[PDB]
C-alpha cells in the first residue's frame, strides 16, 4: 500500500497503484503463482498488443518462449544465476516486467533443479522508481509466504517446477539506504555512472564469487553510460561471467550501439583488440580517464559463438578464452 | 629492587641506513632471549609541532 | 638534584639530600640529612616541583640557626654545601659562608 | 549571532564545502557570536523575521546556551505574527528552527551533554594537573574557581576527575551558618588521613542556602585560618577556548549532520526540536519543553528549593553526585563493616597499558579500605604473580597521585593465569583472597574466563571475580566502553593536528596509523574527528579498486584547495598487503608523483601521559562497582554456620553426607554468576557472567556496530559526493 | 482474590478477606514487610488482649520473644530447618498467624545467616480451611515478587536479616492435589490418620536427608490423631530430628497428654522402654495394629535435657542417643 | 571433614599387637576431589606421604 | 639483511648482492644419480606393494 503512494508521488500513473489492489494470487490453484500474476498483468495493462508487436517487428519471433524453444529442458534448468542488466526503452514498463516473470517461469519448467538467483538492475531514473513495484509483484509471483522488507532478497519458490529462487533488485534506492546506514533522509542525488561504479563496489564488499551463467541485455534508457556494449565489455574485464555464459541481446530498435554490439560479440580477435584500442585513443581524456569504461575495457580473447538470431533478438556463448 | 621507570634508546634515522630503528629493535628482542622485549616508536616528520 | 646526586657519585663522593631545606639543616639528624644512591633519583626529569622539599626557617635568620646548622655539617661529615634556590635563599647561603 | 540576523545584509553571506575546512580542530565560531540583547525586544524579532523572508531563507540553525535557545522558541512562538505592508508570506509561513546545545555550562535539559561541556572540563583538568605536578609541602592548600554560571555539573566532574576535598555547587548549597566550620572539617579529615594536597573546586555559581554567593577568597580565607598557605587559580576565558575534545568533536559532528536532517524532515505537524544526546544516542527533543525544563532549575534555585533543582537533574548528575560524595565520606570509618565480615581483596591489571589502571584502582582501594577489607596489589599480571609471588598491600598513604598517574604502578601485562594455573592457585590460598578485580584488556576478559573454569580444579578460584575493561581499543566484550579509550582518542585528535599543520617543501598527505587491535572502532572514531580522506580497517574490503577510488578522491580534492593537508587513517591491523607502508608508497606514485606522501606511527603512545576526564569519571564509577559486587555479603561465606575454619576458606561443607556451599546454602558450590564483566550499556552499569560471553565471543578478539561513525565522516569529507557524483 | 471467594464457601467470616483486601506491604520503608504484616494482624484482628492473656496465663512468659529468649543471637540464626506441627486450639486463627509470624522474625534478625526453610502443617479440618490465607500472607510477608500457586514453597526473604526463607504448608487441600494428579476435582474425604502417613510418604519419596533442628508442637485439634507426644515418637522414630533438635512445646490450656508428654521427654531411659511397651500392651489390638502409633512407636533410647519452662511452655532438646 | 590427626610417642601405645586401623581405611580416591586434598596438603605443609 | 651488513661493512669497502635461485632449484632434467636411484627405488617399491 505504501507503494501506491511512493508511485504518485514520482509522478507514475494511478493505473500501477490500481493493479496492487486487483492483484492477489489463489494459491490452492493448479496453475503456479507467477504464470497467475504474469496473466493479471496481460489483462489490466492490455499487453496483448504490444507482445504480439515486439514478435512481429522481431521478425515473428517467440518473445514469450526465447529461452524454452533455443534450449532443451535439461539446458534451460540449469541456468542458476541470471543477471538482468536492465530493462528495454522499446517496451512499457509492464511489457518489461512481464518479460522478467516470463523469463523467470522458463527457468522454471522443473522440479529437478537447484536453487535459481536473478539479479534485476533498474539502471535509468525512468524505471527506477518502479523497483518496489516490481518487488510487490515478485513477492507474489514466487509466494514468500515461507519466511515485505525496505531492501532485500525476496525467496520463494517459482514456475511449473517450485524451484526455490532469489530474486535481487539493484536500484539506487537501495543504494541510497546502504550509503546512508538506512536513514530516513535519502532524498540526494546519484548519477547512473556513480550507480554502475557502487553496484561492484557492492560484489567486492559482499564477497560474491559466482559466475553469472545467462546474461539478459538490452537498451536500456541512458545509453552514455547504460551502453550494452559497455556493459558486456566491462563484465567481461570483472571476471564475471561463466566460461560458458550466455548472452541473450533482445530490443526492438536496431542503432548503431547494436551494430558495435553485434560486430565486437561476433568480430574475429584481431577486430575485438582494435575494438577496444581505438575506443581507448578515440575516446579517453584526462578528464574523462576515471569513467570505468577507461579500467574494465573488455577482452579481445574471450570468444563467442552465434546461437540464435531472429531479427533485433539474438544469443551467443562464450566459446572460449585464448591465452 | 630499584624504581622502574623505563628505557629508551634514541635513534636519528640518519645513524644507520642498514640498522634501521626496526632492525635494531628486532636484533634487541633476539640477543634479549625472553628476559625482556623490545618495541619501537617512529612518530615521524611530525615532530615541526 | 638527580644531576648532583649522579655527577658527585660518579666523581667518587657520598651525596646526602638535605631534607625540607634550611630546616633540615638547623635540624639536622638522619631524619633530614639522608644519604642518596644514583637509583633513588630515578625518573626525577619528569617530576615537578621538590622530592627533598623546602621549608623556610625562622632560626637559620639568626646567629642562633646558623651555628646549630654548621654543628650538623660537621657531624654529618658533609665537607660541601649546593644550595639550589631564590634571591634570599642564596644571600642567606652567602651571609653562612662570611659567618 | 542574532545582530547579524537584526540587522541581515551583508551580515548575512553564502557558506561553500571548502569555507568550513579544518574547522573541527579550530573553536569558538568563525561565524563570530553576540550577546542576545536587541532580539530580547519584539521589534528586533519583526527585523530577524524581514531578513529571513526577504533574503530567502526558510531554514534557521540556532547553536548556543540556554539564552540563546530561549530566544530561539520565542521566535518560533511570535514567527505566526507576520504584519504586512506577497508570495513571500505563504512561502515562508512556517518556520523550521532546529536547535544545537553550544554551552560550557551542560545547563541545558533533555540532553546528557551539550557541545563545549566536556572541553571545558579538560581545560580546568589541564590546570588542577599542574597544580597536583609537584611533590608534596606540609601546609598546602589550592582553591579553583571554575566557570559555569547556571550548572553544578562542571564543578562536580572537576570534583571527581581531581579527587577535591570539597566543592561548591549551585543544586545542593551548604547552610550559611556552617558552611566554613564544615568546609574545615572535611579538610582536615583528609590530612589526618595523609592528604598534603588539599584542593577546594568553587563554581561560577557558588552559593550557600540563603542565595549569598560564596567567592574563591572566602573560601582562601577558611583555609588560611586552618594554618594552610592556600593559592586561588581562577580559569577564566581559558575555559571556553582551544580546540574540542574527542567527545565534543564527534558530539557537534553528529548532532550537526541531524540538525540538517531534522530540518529536512520537518513539517508543521512535526515540532521544532533541540538535537540532544541520551543513552550515548542522538534524540530530537522538542525547544518548548527543554527551555521549559531549563527554566524550572533556576526557578528552583531562585525560590531557594535546591532539592527540587537536584531532583530536576539527569541520573548522569545524580550519580556523579553520589560517586563524589561516597569517596569524600571514605574516611568517616562509617563504611567500616564488622571484623568477621573484613576480607582480603586483590586487583591485578591484566594486558597492555592505559593511562585509566591507576584512577581505577584507587578508588578501587579507597572503597575497599573504606570497609576494613585489605587491599592487595598482584604486581606485574599473572607472571608477577607466579614466578615471584609478587603481591603488595596497599594502604591509605600508597593511593597518593594516582588519579592523575597513567600506566600502572604495580605493572601491567598480558600474561595469563594458564602459564601455572596450580602456582597461581596456591598464592590465591596462601594471601587467602576473598575477591579479585582484573583491570585490563581481552587477556583481562580471557583470565576471569580461564579463573572461573578454573572453579571445578582449584576450589580456591570459587571467589567472586571481575573484569574491569580497560583498553584502547574498545575490544572487550560486556561492555560499550573500556577505560583509557577516550584518552586515546584525545591522543590522536591532537596528534593529527599536528600532522595536518606539518602538511601545509616537506609533506602533503599523510597516513596515520591507529593501533586499535582487530576491531575498526578506534580507527572509524578517530577518522570522524580528524576529518580523515580514507579510513582502512579489517571490516571493510581493501584492494586495487578501493585504493583506486581513494587515490581518485585525494586527486579530486586535492584539485580544488587554495588551511590544507589531508590525512588518512590506517588501522594497524587492516590487510596484510595494503598496510600504512604499501598505502602511503602509492599515494606518492599517484598522479605521477603529485603529492608527498608520508607515514605516522603514534603507536604506544596512543596510551596518553594522563587519564582525561571521561576516563577519571568512568574509572571511578566502575571501580566502586566492582567493590559493591565482589564484597557483596550475598556473595561472601555465612557467618551464623558451624563452619569449619577450612570449610570457610574451600567456601562449602559436607552437612549429613550432602556437599553444602558456605554462602548459598545450595548443594551446588559453584554460581557462575560470580565471575562477571563490569561494563557500560547505554548509561547503565551491567554485570555480565563470562561464560557465556565466551561462547558469543570471536577467536579475532572479539556482533557490534559503529557504522554511523564511518556514514558520517564519508559525508562530510569528499567521499560520499564523490561516491554518488 | 480468589481466597475471598473461597473463604465464604468454607463458611468462613468475612474479616478475613477484609483482612487480605486492605493487607498491602510497601519495600519502600525501613520496617520489614514482615512487621509490616504483624502490625496490620495485630491491628484488624485486635490481638492485643489475646496476645497480653496468653502470655499472663503462661506465668507471665514473653510470647511475643521465645526465641529471642532462650537462645542468644548466633543460637537462634544457625537453626535453619523449622516443623510447626500444627495450630494451638487455645489461640484464635490470626493469633496462630501471627505466632507462625513472630516465630519467622526471630529465626531473621541477621544479615549472615545460611537460608532457612520453614514446614508448617494444618493437621485438621479447623485450619486446613486458612491454609491458602496463610499461604497469600506469607508471601506478603516475605515478598515473592522476586522470581503465586496454588500449590508449592513460597521463597523470598524474611526478616531485619532480610534472610532467604522458603516457607512450606503441607495441608490436606495440597495432598489431595498431589494424589489427584493437579486434576480439577479434589472433593473426596481425607482421614487426618491417613493425612500424617502421606506426608510421610512425600518425605520418603522427595529423598531429603535434612534435619529438623527447631520442633514446633502445641495443642492440636483430633487430639486423637494429632497427639502432641504421638507427633514425637514418630519423628524419633523416623530419624527426621537433627543430633541436636530443640523441642518447643506451647498452649494455654493443659491436658493429659500434656503430663504424658512431659513424663516422657523427662524420662528415665528404664522408664520410656516401659512407656513404650505398655503403651503396645494396652493399645494394640488386631483392628488397631496397622496404624503409624504401633509401626514407629518412638525411641526410649534418647536422651532430652530441660532447656526452659514457664507455665506449660516449654523448650528441651536432644542432649543424647545411647546404642 | 579435613581429618587430620597430630601423632605422638605416647599415641602409638598398643599397636603393635592390634588389628584394623585406629586411624580409619577405605578405599576412597583422591580423585573424589583433587583441588580439596592438594588444599589440604598446602595447609599442614605435608613434606612427604606414605 | 646479511647482504645489506656485508654492503656497510668496511665503511662501504664492497659491493654485496643478494642472489635467490628458488624454484629454479628443482631443474629441468633429472641428473644421473636421480636417474639410477629413481630407477632403483620405484623396481623396490612395486616389489614391495605387489
Amino acid at each position: 500500500d505504501s507503494i501506491i503512494r511512493d508511485l504518485e508521488r514520482e509522478n507514475v500513473g494511478p493505473e500501477f497503484g490500481e493493479f496492487l489492489n486487483t492483484l492477489q494470487t489463489d494459491l490452492n490453484s493448479e496453475k503456479p503463482p507467477i504464470e497467475q500474476v504474469k496473466s493479471q498483468l496481460e489483462t489490466h495493462f492490455n499487453l496483448a498488443h504490444e507482445t504480439q508487436e515486439f514478435s512481429r517487428k522481431n521478425d515473428n519471433a517467440p518473445v514469450d518462449k526465447l529461452l524454452t524453444n533455443y534450449y532443451n529442458n535439461y539446458e534451460v534448468n540449469v541456468l542458476e544465476f541470471v543477471l538482468q542488466m536492465g530493462f528495454s526503452r522499446d517496451l512499457s514498463i509492464p511489457l518489461n516486467v512481464w518479460f522478467v516473470l516470463d523469463m523467470i517461469s522458463q527457468l522454471s519448467t522443473s522440479k529437478q533443479d537447484l536453487p535459481l538467483d536473478y539479479y534485476l538492475v533498474l539502471n535509468n531514473s525512468q524505471t527506477g522508481k518502479y523497483s518496489d513495484f516490481v518487488r510487490y509483484l515478485i513477492y507474489e509471483a514466487v509466494g514468500a509466504e515461507i519466511h515485505l522488507a525496505n531492501r532485500g532478497p525476496i525467496r520463494g519458490n517459482v514456475g511449473a517446477g517450485d524451484r526455490k529462487i532469489t530474486f535481487h533488485l539493484l536500484c539506487k534506492k537501495t543504494a541510497r539506504m546502504i550509503l546512508v546506514g538506512d536513514d530516513r533522509e535519502t532524498d540526494f542525488e546519484m548519477s547512473d555512472r556513480s550507480f554502475v561504479t557502487l553496484l561492484l563496489d557492492y560484489y567486492q564488499r559482499v564477497g560474491t564469487t559466482k559466475k553469472i551463467d545467462l546474461l539478459l541485455l538490452t537498451n536500456n534508457f541512458d545509453t552514455n553510460m547504460n551502453n550494452k556494449l559497455q556493459q558486456l565489455k566491462i563484465l567481461e574485464s570483472l571476471n564475471m561471467l561463466k566460461s560458458n555464459c550466455y548472452v541473450l541481446d533482445y530490443q526492438i530498435t536496431v542503432d548503431q550501439v547494436t551494430a558495435n554490439f553485434n560486430s565486437y560479440v561476433e568480430g574475429i580477435p584481431a577486430f575485438r583488440r582494435h575494438e577496444i584500442a581505438n575506443f581507448l585513443k578515440k575516446r579517453k581524456t584526462p578528464k574523462n580517464a576515471d569513467e570505468l569504461i577507461f579500467k574494465y575495457v573488455g577482452r579481445w580473447n574471450i570468444c563467442y559463438q552465434k546461437k540464435f538470431h531472429q531479427g533485433n533478438i539474438s544469443i551467443h556463448q562464450i566459446s572460449g578464452y585464448l591465452d | 629492587g630499584k624504581t622502574k621507570s623505563g628505557r629508551l634508546i634514541l635513534k636519528s634515522e640518519n645513524a644507520s641506513k642498514v640498522l634501521t630503528t626496526e632492525v635494531i629493535s628486532t636484533i634487541i628482542d633476539d640477543e634479549a632471549s625472553g628476559r625482556f622485549d623490545s618495541k619501537t616508536a617512529i612518530p615521524g616528520h611530525v615532530q615541526q609541532g | 638534584v638527580r644531576a648532583v646526586v649522579r655527577a658527585g657519585i660518579y666523581k667518587g663522593c657520598k651525596v646526602f639530600c638535605i631534607h625540607e631545606g634550611y630546616e633540615g639543616l638547623v635540624r639536622g639528624g638522619e631524619k633530614y640529612i639522608k644519604e642518596t644512591q644514583w637509583h633513588d633519583v630515578r625518573g626525577w626529569l619528569v617530576e615537578g616541583g621538590t622530592n627533598i622539599g623546602t621549608a623556610r626557617c625562622k632560626e637559620f635568620r639568626e646567629r642562633s640557626g646558623r651555628l646549630k646548622a654548621c654543628k650538623n655539617m660537621i657531624d654529618m661529615g658533609i665537607d660541601a654545601l649546593i644550595v639550589c634556590g631564590g634571591d634570599g635563599s642564596l644571600t642567606g647561603a652567602d651571609r653562612f659562608r662570611s659567618e | 549571532g542574532y545582530t547579524g540576523l537584526v540587522k541581515g545584509g551583508d551580515m548575512l553571506k553564502e557558506l561553500q564545502w571548502q569555507d568550513v575546512r579544518g574547522l573541527l580542530s579550530i573553536g569558538g565560531t568563525i561565524i563570530g557570536t553576540a550577546r542576545c540583547k536587541e532580539f530580547r525586544e519584539r521589534w528586533g524579532r519583526l527585523q530577524a523575521c524581514y531578513n529571513m523572508v526577504s533574503n530567502g531563507i526558510d531554514a534557521l540553525v540556532v547553536c548556543g546556551g540556554d539564552g540563546s535557545l530561549t530566544g530561539a522558541d520565542l521566535f518560533r512562538k511570535e514567527w505566526p505574527e507576520l504584519i504586512k505592508e506577497k508570495e513571500q508570506y505563504e512561502t515562508h509561513r512556517n518556520l523550521t528552527i532546529v536547535g544545537l546545545v553550544g554551552s560550557i555550562d551542560n545547563d541545558m535539559c533533555g540532553t546528557d551533554s551539550t557541545i563545549g561541556a566536556y572541553s571545558s572540563l579538560e581545560r580546568i583538568i589541564e590546570l588542577v594537573d599542574y597544580i597536583d605536578a609537584t611533590a608534596a609541602s606540609h601546609s598546602r592548600a589550592f582553591v579553583v574557581e571554575v566557570m559555569g554560571r547556571h550548572c553544578g555539573w562542571l564543578g562536580l566532574m572537576s570534583g571527581i576527575a581531581t579527587g577535591a576535598d570539597y566543592i561548591f555547587i549551585p543544586e545542593r548549597p551548604p547552610s550559611e551558618s556552617n558552611w566554613k566550620d564544615d568546609l574545615k572539617k572535611v579538610c582536615l579529615r583528609h590530612r589526618e588521613k595523609g592528604r598534603r594536597k588539599t584542593t577546594v573546586i568553587v563554581a561560577e555559581g557558588a552559593i550557600d542556602d540563603q542565595l549569598n554567593p560564596i567567592t574563591s577568597e572566602e573560601v582562601k580565607d577558611v583555609l588560611v585560618e586552618i594554618g594552610l598557605d592556600t593559592r586561588i587559580t581562577r580559569l577564566g576565558h581559558v575555559q571556553r577556548g582551544g580546540a574540542p575534545c574527542a567527545f565534543d568533536r564527534f558530539l557537534a559532528t553528529v548532532q550537526g549532520v541531524d540538525a540538517v536532517r531534522a530540518v529536512l524532515e520537518s513539517t508543521p505537524a512535526i515540532p521544532s526540536p533541540v538535537i540532544s544526546i541520551l543513552e550515548n544516542k542522538i534524540v530530537r527533543q522538542p525547544l518548548v519543553e527543554s527551555v521549559a525544563q531549563t527554566k524550572t532549575v533556576s526557578a528552583a534555585i531562585e525560590a531557594k528549593d535546591f532539592d527540587k533543582a537536584l531532583q530536576l537533574r539527569d541520573q548522569e548528575f545524580a550519580t556523579s553526585y553520589e560517586n563524589f560524595l561516597s569517596v569524600s565520606k571514605y574516611d568517616d570509618g562509617s563504611y567500616l563493616v564488622p571484623e568477621s565480615s573484613r576480607l582480603n581483596i586483590a586487583i591485578i591489571h591484566v594486558g597492555a597499558p592505559t593511562s585509566a589502571l591507576n584512577p581505577a584502582t584507587r578508588v578501587a582501594t579507597l572503597n575497599s579500605l573504606a570497609k576494613g577489607h585489605r587491599v592487595f596489589a598482584i604486581r606485574n599480571g599473572f607472571a608477577g604473580l607466579i614466578r615471584h609471588g609478587a603481591v603488595r598491600e596497599l594502604n591509605w598513604i600508597d593511593v597518593e597521585d594516582w588519579h592523575n598517574t597513567g600506566g600502572s604502578e604495580i605493572g601491567t601485562n598480558r600474561s595469563l593465569p594458564s602459564d601455572d594455573m596450580g602456582t597461581v592457585a596456591y598464592y590465591f590460598q596462601q594471601y587467602k583472597f576473598d575477591g579479585l578485580i582484573i583491570i585490563g584488556g581481552f587477556e583481562a576478559f580471557t583470565a576471569l574466563y580461564e579463573l572461573d573454569a578454573a572453579r571445578a580444579q582449584y576450589p580456591i578460584f570459587n571467589i567472586p571475580m571481575c573484569c574491569l575493561p580497560a583498553t584502547v581499543s574498545n575490544n572487550v566484550p560486556g561492555t560499550e566502553y573500556s577505560l583509557g579509550s577516550d584518552t586515546c582518542l584525545n591522543t590522536l585528535s591532537g596528534y593529527c593536528d599536528a600532522v595536518k599543520q606539518s602538511a601545509s617543501s616537506r609533506r602533503r598527505t599523510f597516513v596515520v596509523e591507529v593501533q586499535g587491535g582487530y576491531s575498526g572502532y578506534l580507527a572509524s572514531y578517530a577518522g570522524l574527528i580528524t576529518g580523515a580522506l580514507a579510513v582502512y580497517t579489517p571490516e571493510n574490503p581493501i584492494n586495487l579498486q578501493t585504493v583506486q577510488e581513494d587515490i581518485e578522491l585525494l586527486t579530486r580534492t586535492y584539485e580544488e584547495d587554495d588551511r590544507s593537508g589531508k590525512i588518512f587513517i590506517h588501522n594497524e591491523k587492516a590487510s596484510k598487503v595494503y598496510t600504512t607502508d604499501l598505502i602511503a608508497a602509492i599515494i606518492g606514485e599517484a598522479g605521477k608523483g603529485r603529492f608527498e606522501s608520508r607515514t605516522a606511527v603514534p603507536g604506544h603512545v596512543q596510551q596518553g601521559k594522563s587519564p582525561s576526564s571521561i576516563d577519571r569519571v568512568n574509572a571511578c564509577r566502575l571501580a566502586i562497582k566492582c567493590c559493591n559486587f565482589i564484597e557483596d555479603a550475598n556473595f561472601q561465606v555465612k557467618h551464623n554456620a558451624n563452619l569449619s575454619a577450612d570449610e570457610r576458606h574451600l567456601r562449602f561443607f559436607y552437612d549429613d553426607g550432602v556437599k553444602t556451599s558456605a554462602v548459598s546454602g545450595k548443594s551446588s558450590v559453584i554460581d557462575d554468576n560470580t565471575s562477571v564483566v563490569i561494563g557500560i550499556q547505554g548509561s547503565e552499569v551491567t554485570f555480565t557472567p563470562v561464560k557465556q560471553l565466551w561462547e558469543n565471543e570471536t577467536h579475532h578478539k572479539w556482533n557490534v556496530h559503529w557504522e554511523q561513525l564511518n556514514i558520517v565522516s564519508d559525508l562530510l569529507s569528499g567521499r560520499l559526493s564523490i561516491r554518488t557524483t
